[PDB]
This record gives structure tokens, C-alpha cells and sequence, in this order.
């Protein structure tokens, strides 16, 4: 009936959540983001942003 | 206001430089860049014996 035979077929979908941090950006020649780091997952990555 | 040879992202306007003022525009209608740098400064001088 309407509620008991069907479909579904291969998919799958990811969910994440977000978190406010700090984030470093390198943009280019055209301005597009090229990278980033989150100096806040380990040491080097904190002085990189300092 | 000087016309451009920038090229911004389809969304992108800003004149944001190293101060992060104002030296890039779009026409609202024509959609193209315009430079903006002011006409003026300031510095003095007179000479005498
Ligand atoms: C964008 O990057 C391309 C790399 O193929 C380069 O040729 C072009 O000069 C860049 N545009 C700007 C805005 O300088």
C-alpha cells in the first residue's frame, strides 16, 4: 500500500555539523581561495598563523 | 574613478587592498571596474635667502 512497498536505490548522503574557529586563507592572483590552514589543530599549524 | 583591467569573480566588487580601502567597482549597469584613488595628498615648501 501506501506505506510499505517501495524503492529506495544506492545513495548515500553525509551530514556534518560546524563550529565557530579561526581560519587561515590564501587567496591568489585571481583572488580565488587557494588554501587554508586551522591554527588550531597543532602547534605548527600555530605558528604558522602567528 | 579610472577604468580597469581587473577581473573579479561574476560576484566579487571590493576594493580591499593590503589597508583593505576602496580601488575596484562595478558599474550597476554596465558592470565594469572602476579604479577609485582620490586627487589629492599634502606636503609644503618655501625657499628664501
Ligand atoms: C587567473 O589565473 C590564470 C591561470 O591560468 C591566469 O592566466 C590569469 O592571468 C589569472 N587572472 C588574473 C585575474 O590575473
Amino acid at each position: 500500500d501506501s506505506s510499505s512497498g517501495w524503492t529506495a536505490g544506492a545513495a548515500a548522503y553525509y551530514v556534518g555539523y560546524l563550529q565557530p574557529r579561526t581560519f587561515l586563507l590564501k587567496y591568489n592572483e585571481n583572488g580565488t581561495i587557494t588554501d587554508a590552514v586551522d591554527c588550531a589543530l597543532d602547534p605548527l599549524s600555530e605558528t604558522k598563523c602567528t | 574613478l579610472t577604468e580597469s583591467n581587473k577581473k573579479f569573480l561574476p560576484f566579487q566588487q571590493f576594493g580591499r587592498d593590503i589597508d583593505d580601502t576602496t580601488d575596484a567597482v562595478r558599474d550597476p549597469q554596465t558592470l565594469e571596474i572602476l579604479d577609485i584613488t582620490p586627487c589629492s595628498f599634502g606636503g609644503v615648501s618655501v625657499i628664501t635667502p
